[PDB]
RNA sequence: UAUAUAUAUAUAUAUAUAUAUAUAUAUAUAUAUAUAUA
RNA sequence: UAUAUAUAUAUAUAUAUAUAUAUAUAUAUAUAUAUAUA
């Protein structure tokens, strides 16, 4: 391979090594990082000139067409907008424009250019229409650009040098070489073919490069002129390369998806063609599969259990395919290729349908087409003009089809008005379940308690927030002095900030304030229009809490909030594949828009009534959080009007009608656009977090409860319809959360409904939708979307494209980080290529080469210095990669399911064990005196020259800078704190309790001597906790960077020879692996797409443990026993803390001390005491008290089982008695049992029975050394 | 697959043709001309009749 | 001039039957290559 | 040379899919004729 020859020397290196021909080093590992880091990126595209391409590519000169921009934008009423070309008034995404005459040239490199500052001056100066528009034009196409993880060459480069050399075969009997291989790809030769257009002197001008502060271009000559979207097109090929290649799919699909691109980018605004064609994949493959004759194969048994609000599910063995099964849903062909007409990519169509045709038995092959023809669609976040957007989708109000007449209702009770009860329909039936759940909120107890009042208020605060300056304008208009704190060096607009303010003043002089702007933000998204953030103020998000109450109990005692309590996402998985199964139907339903469809003229003034009704069960003067009862005049009675006393909850009901009739007042600042800040209402909701999902979650359940149970029987037609839709209800057959929603019918007998009822019921069920203005949305084609999940006759089936290897969203014109970020990038890059299940090794060689390029870099003071620092490899394998060869073993003998952290470095070192040892020995003289684990070999000094504990410490060290703190702004710190913990301590009691907690614990963490210094989780730090973070979210000054640097580089070089203490405990227990487990179900069955018998090991370990979470007897330590606590603190710490009193055998009062700590009262305080017990508590409970908990790469497989009765602990033929652990194997044989999964999941290949067999020192010894440590921390 | 799929659908048609109904005549045997006349115009006229 | 109904012709779509072509799967025969045995 | 296994090609048979042609039925559009109304 004439390109490997092409590689610089240290780069053939580090193929060598990625290939597995060598152990990697330190050596070649900078080698490596430093060439890449200063050689021009031009080169990689220059590597393509060794390729000979063989593929039936052709790129079309039509590419170069540049339209004007000057036609693609203006400004009126003082605003930039897009003025779309076409008569659709959607299209407001970036135009295919040549950017050229926009262009000077850099002093630094003169052949790229920036933007003129004479255009950005009479812009900013002048508001010079013209000199607008091509700022804010430039702002956008920059910005799009930078939608990147990092510079797209790069990625080429790691992709090329991955591909330069096939990687060396290991042992093991499934290791399949790579089938595709270069030269086949049409991908790659199409950017040959399009790159041969920027190349003057056979030099390839990149079309563009990406900036911290966004990306630059290139000047044309004269005869050339660059248009952005060719940009956009190379990264769009260059992810399709890289994922084809991980995929392993055949060249004929790239070779139409590399067609798909180029139709796309030839035409206007790449990003708005793509945009309409975007669900072609999908419906050509996986709506659309199994409508034939010879269809068959095998499919999962899956079991609902009984108590179905609790999610349980069993499998229970497979079942056959056959042609009665069959999915009976019409295909997707014909309106699919009727669209891809209009784009002339018929072509496209008749290659996939072909293609597909030759599937028509469900097998691990079909799954593995349906999973490589879905990752065809483009992978590119799009981002468009914020005020485009903020303009096109809050213009929308919903149309109502039966709108509640004024004469519905009563006379008003200052805001409100009751529904008359003559009224029927689904309002009535809204009306009531509000009412209904008012009543009970009504009366509660539950609330009016200290601590649940602190966790109310506690929640509002958080390090982001926003409408600050609304905030103080409003108190400042109604002559209210809010303190200020500035000098504490923390963002005013941070909701803690504000919410510091408000601590003194009584509420209810704030109430003028509520009806005052919020502002808003933007967040893009890859395969649809950009989400919207609205964060509330905190006093509006207070007055709020009444609707997010009844909300809450509507969910949590109503269908289980259909899973939105959220606990793990992973219950769901189950859930879709049950949904899928052959003996059962599906219908995925979502409403429109949730958000832009709830309003105040139908549902919101419903709601307020019914809640306003429901609290007149209560005690009319009571006040709530601090808002008094007040006296309104009732006018119902033409009569008999007066004036009642209402209490507090009411009184919220109020106002929070009036601000929702007023309608949100938002204030849009984009800063991409030029000089056009502006505000305008709308009914719009703010929907910016996960707090809205409740509500409408809420009204999603009550809607299609009465349409399911009123609604259809009284108006569908199907006799057998309504036979089979009778004896249906939601708590059974439907879930949802947010807009997203299932339903589910129930098994007909054997057989399956007729697709002409069908198309009646889902018929009706729009028009139903129509009524009161929800558009839903509907389809039925026998598959599961729920939440973002694809599954396929009980197959899930992971869509990649929704995670692309070179995307990534940047919401700012600047990317606003520092270079040790990168690192944490490719460490959450490499999982997803996990999660989603690549080729295993082909994915681990390239993220080591990402990893070998984010190991280094370097920064500049303003002004002064440069700096700069890189780590050794074995950082990542401390952070959780794989190695790919030690030295003395065999290449790719590690599975990506090793744990990250000190596990991975105990299971590693455990297999390693016997080889350094003895190598030790040979190589090194003896240490001078025994060592516990080593004989005298002296390894350490081998791990030294290894770096092992350079890399080891290294991945220790933090990596965002600290800010330093000031005695004058420490007044302010104070008056921060003081507020804070007065807006926390609104009461004396909990501050009584935990004064009393603190003050006890240290006596007696002292005088008992159990030891001093220990950090407790304490109320009195939470305001700690909220400052750091507060001040943490501000932009570093230059000295902590340094600071950062220099220690960095100090903790490298400082000769250390020792793990943690842990660690070197861990090591010494020796850990054996037996024979495979029995399966858990039949290999053939096929679970997820791409874990085949081609990509073993994922193969291997789901056949082995199978996936569906199955712990019938474990429960994965969910019952934690303080339910109810505060945020700030974190429950994982307190139940670590309270085991490891219990196992010191700490005095009651340690607990009490503890307990009342964190705000519990005495008597609860005993009672929850009291149950703490090492008999109830799991297994990954307990070991966590030593912080070995399950790695999150494990919660998609059934453990449970295999932790429980699989890896022994003490086997009594194998184990020899020195480890026997005793009367302490309570708590001891947990955490062996941790370790020991952990080594067998580390290995590749199939799972394997895991034993202890040995313990170096007596196991009363690891004991006694465990319990020293546990009292030291 | 194809077995299994035979067995558990009954509605597969391939039933006997037992209805066939005709609506011609009930005869199998047909009297046939074998041996055309002579058409006589010169001599013999009138002794044959067509 | 227009609307409605009926008949006839032509075009397009869908269903069924027959013919031809192409692709895929399975079986059998023949040829060629590679491996093993004699 | 023969046997056995594997791969590829060609031929024949059977099944499935798609395309094209012809026939029949149904729907829609257009034209022409006839009737009725304006």
């Amino acid at each position: 391979e004439e390109l490997f020859n092409a590689l610089p020397q240290p780069l053939q290196q580090l193929s060598l090594a990625l290939a597995g021909e060598i152990p990697l080093t330190d050596h070649i590992f900078e080698q490596a990082a430093s060439t890449w880091h200063v050689q021009p990126r031009s080169l990689t595209y220059k590597l393509l000139d060794h390729i000979p391409f063989s593929t039936p590519v052709v790129v079309p000169p039509s590419i170069y067409h540049s339209l004007d921009w000057s036609k693609c934008f203006a400004v009126n009423q003082d605003r930039v907008e897009r003025v779309p070309t076409i008569d659709d008034p959607d299209d407001v995404y970036v135009p295919n424009s040549d950017i050229g005459p926009l262009l000077t040239s850099l002093h630094t490199i003169p052949d790229y250019g920036f933007l003129h500052p004479a255009i950005e001056n009479d812009a900013t100066t002048l508001r010079a229409e013209r000199a607008r528009c091509a700022s804010t034009f430039y702002k956008i196409a920059s910005s799009q650009a930078r939608q990147v993880k990092l510079d797209p060459i790069r990625m080429l480069g790691f992709l090329l040098l991955v591909q330069a050399r096939p990687r060396v075969p290991s042992g093991l009997v499934t290791d399949q070489p790579t089938r595709r291989d270069p030269t086949q790809s049409p991908a790659l030769h199409a950017i040959w073919q399009v790159m041969q257009y920027y190349k003057v002197a056979g030099v390839y001008y990149a079309p563009a490069l990406v900036v911290p502060s966004g990306a630059i271009w290139w000047i044309p000559p004269p005869g050339k002129r660059n248009v952005v979207s060719v940009q956009y097109l190379l990264t769009d090929l260059i992810n399709l390369a890289i994922l084809a290649h991980m995929t392993d799919m055949s060249p004929t699909l790239e070779l139409t998806g590399v067609l798909m691109y180029l139709r796309a980018a030839s035409s206007h605004s790449h990003a708005y063609t793509l945009l309409q064609m975007k669900s072609v994949f999908p419906a050509l493959s996986l709506r659309s599969m199994y409508r034939n004759k010879g269809f068959g194969g095998k499919a999962p048994a899956i079991e609902w259990t009984e108590p179905r609000s609790k999610y349980k599910f069993r499998w229970t063995g497979v079942t056959q395919l056959h042609d009665g099964l069959r999915p009976r849903s019409p295909s997707m062909d014909v309106p699919t290729l009727e669209v891809l007409t209009k784009y002339e990519l018929v072509d496209i169509g008749h290659i996939i349908i072909r293609e597909r045709n030759a599937h028509p038995r469900h097998n691990h092959d079909s799954v593995r087409f349906v999973r490589d023809v879905m990752a065809l669609t483009s992978g590119m976040y799009l981002v468009r003009q914020p005020t485009m957007s903020v303009l096109r989708e809050y213009s929308q109000v919903p149309d109502i089809k039966d709108p509640i007449p004024p004469s519905a209702w009563t006379g008003p009770i200052g805001n409100v008005r009751y529904l008359l009860p003559s009224v029927q329909g689904p309002a009535r039936h809204l009306y009531d379940t509000w009412r209904a759940a008012a009543r009970q909120i009504a009366q509660d107890p539950q609330w009016h308690d200290p601590l649940n009042q602190a966790i109310m208020r506690a929640q509002y605060v958080t390090a982001r927030g926003g409408s600050s300056a609304s905030l103080k304008f409003a108190l400042k208009v109604t002559g209210i002095v809010l303190p200020e704190y500035d000098d504490s060096k923390v963002k005013k607009s941070s909701k803690i900030y504000q919410a510091a303010q408000i601590a003194r003043i009584a509420f209810m002089l704030l109430i003028a304030a509520i009806h005052a702007e919020v502002t808003m933000g933007i967040r893009n998204q890859v395969q649809r229009r950009a989400r919207s953030i609205m964060p509330l103020n905190v006093i509006q998000q207070a007055i709020s809490a009444p609707h997010t109450l009844v909300a809450n109990y509507i969910n949590k005692h109503m269908n289980l909030s259909t899973t939105s309590g959220s606990v793990v996402t992973d219950k769901v998985i189950p859930l879709i594949l049950y949904a899928s199964t052959p003996p059962n139907t599906v219908v995925n339903v979502d409403i429109k828009a949730c958000d832009a469809s709830i309003t105040y003229n139908y549902f919101l003034s419903v709601i307020c009534g019914a809640m306003h009704e429901g609290f007149e069960v209560g005690n009319a003067d009571a006040a709530f959080m601090g808002v008094p009862s007040t006296i309104v005049s009732d006018r119902r009675s033409s009569v008999a009007p007066y004036s009642r006393p209402i209490s507090g909850l009411q009184t919220m009901v109020q106002h929070l009608a009036d601000l929702y009739a007023a309608g949100f007042r938002y204030s849009v600042s984009d800063a991409f656009s030029s000089g056009n800040k502006f505000s305008f209402p709308t009914s719009t909701f703010p929907s910016g977090s996960t707090a809205t999902s409740t509500e409408h979650t809420a009204n999603n359940s009550t809607m299609m409860e009465y349409f399911l149970n009123v609604h259809a029987p009284s108006h569908v037609k199907s006799a057998s319809l309504k036979r089979i839709l009778t004896d249906m209800t939601i708590q059974r057959n439907y879930v949802c959360q947010g807009d997203d929603g299932i339903l589910l019918l129930p098994h007909e007998a054997a057989s399956k409904i007729s697709a002409d009822d069908m198309n009646e019921l889902l018929t009706c069920l729009r028009d139903y939708g129509q009524l009161f203005g929800w558009n839903y949305d509907i389809d039925w084609s026998d598959t599961a979307e729920y939440l973002k999940l694809y599954a396929l006759m009980g197959c899930r089936i992971p869509n990649t494209s929704r995670h692309p290897p070179v995307g990534k969203e940047y919401a700012a014109p600047q990317t606003d980080e520092i270079w040790p970020s990168l690192i944490d990038i490719v460490i959450g890059h490499h999982l997803n290529g996990v999660t989603d299940v690549l080729n295993w090794r082909e994915w681990l060689r390239f993220s080591w080469a990402f990893a070998c390029y984010s190991s280094r870099g370097g920064y500049t003071n303003p002004k002064g210095q440069s700096f700069s620092a890189q780590y050794p490899w074995w950082t990542f394998v401390y952070l959780g990669i794989p190695p790919i060869l030690l030295p003395g073993q065999t290449p790719f003998i590690h599975s990506c399911y090793m744990p990250p952290g000190d596990q991975g470095m105990f299971s590693i070192l455990n297999g390693w064990r016997d080889w350094l040892i003895s190598h030790a020995s040979t190589t090194l003289p003896p240490l001078r005196h025994n060592h516990p684990v080593w004989g005298l070999s002296d390894v350490p000094s081998l791990l030294s020259q290894f770096g092992v504990y350079a890399g080891y410490h290294a991945a220790q060290h933090y990596r965002r800078p600290k800010p330093a703190p000031e005695t004058a702004s420490s007044d302010s710190i104070n008056q921060i704190t003081s507020d804070l913990t007065e807006y926390l301590f609104y009461d004396s009691a909990l501050k009584a309790r935990v004064m009393k907690g603190r003050y006890n614990w240290e006596r007696l963490s002292s005088s008992l001597s159990l030891n001093v210094g220990s950090r407790v989780p304490s109320l009195f730090d939470v305001p700690g906790k909220w400052v750091a973070a507060g001040r943490d979210a501000e932009k570093p000054p230059p000295s902590s960077v340094e600071d950062m640097f220099t220690s960095l580089n100090r903790c490298i070089r400082r000769p250390t020879h020792s793990f943690s203490r842990l660690l070197e405990l861990y090591l010494r227990v020796h850990v054996t692996l037996g024979e495979s487990i029995p399966l858990a179900i039949d290999p053939d069955v096929p679970q997820v797409a791409g874990a085949d018998p081609a990509n073993d090991d994922h193969w291997f370990k789901y056949t082995c443990l199978g996936d569906i979470p199955s712990a019938t007897r474990n429960y994965f330590g969910e019952s934690l026993f303080v339910g109810r606590v505060v945020s700030g603190l974190d429950v994982e710490a307190v139940d670590a803390t309270l085991l490891r009193l219990k196992i010191l055998g700490a005095p009651p009062e340690a607990f009490i001390a503890v307990l009342n700590g964190i705000g519990m009262s005495d008597s609860e305080a005993h009672q929850i005491a009291g149950r703490i017990s090492l008999a109830n508590a799991q297994l990954v409970q307990i070991a966590r008290v030593v912080h070995l908990s399950i790695p999150s790469s494990w919660m998609t497989l059934n453990t449970g089982p295999y932790i429980h009765h699989h890896a022994y602990d003490f086997k009594p033929g194998i184990t020899q008695p020195s480890a026997k652990s005793r009367d302490k194997s309570i708590w001891m044989s947990p955490i062996l049992k941790l370790l020991c999964t952990s080594y067998a999941m580390t290995v590749a290949g199939p799972v394997r029975t895991s034993i202890v067999t040995e313990i170096d020192g007596s196991a009363a010894a690891l004991s006694g050394n465990l319990r020293v440590w546990m009292r030291d921390v | 697959s194809k077995h299994l799929s035979a067995y558990l659908d009954s509605a597969v048609a391939n039933g006997p043709e037992l209805i066939v109904e005709d609506t011609g005549l009930c005869t199998s045997f047909m009297l046939l001309d074998n041996i055309p006349s002579a058409h006589l115009t010169k001599e013999l006229i009138g002794f044959t009749w067509f």
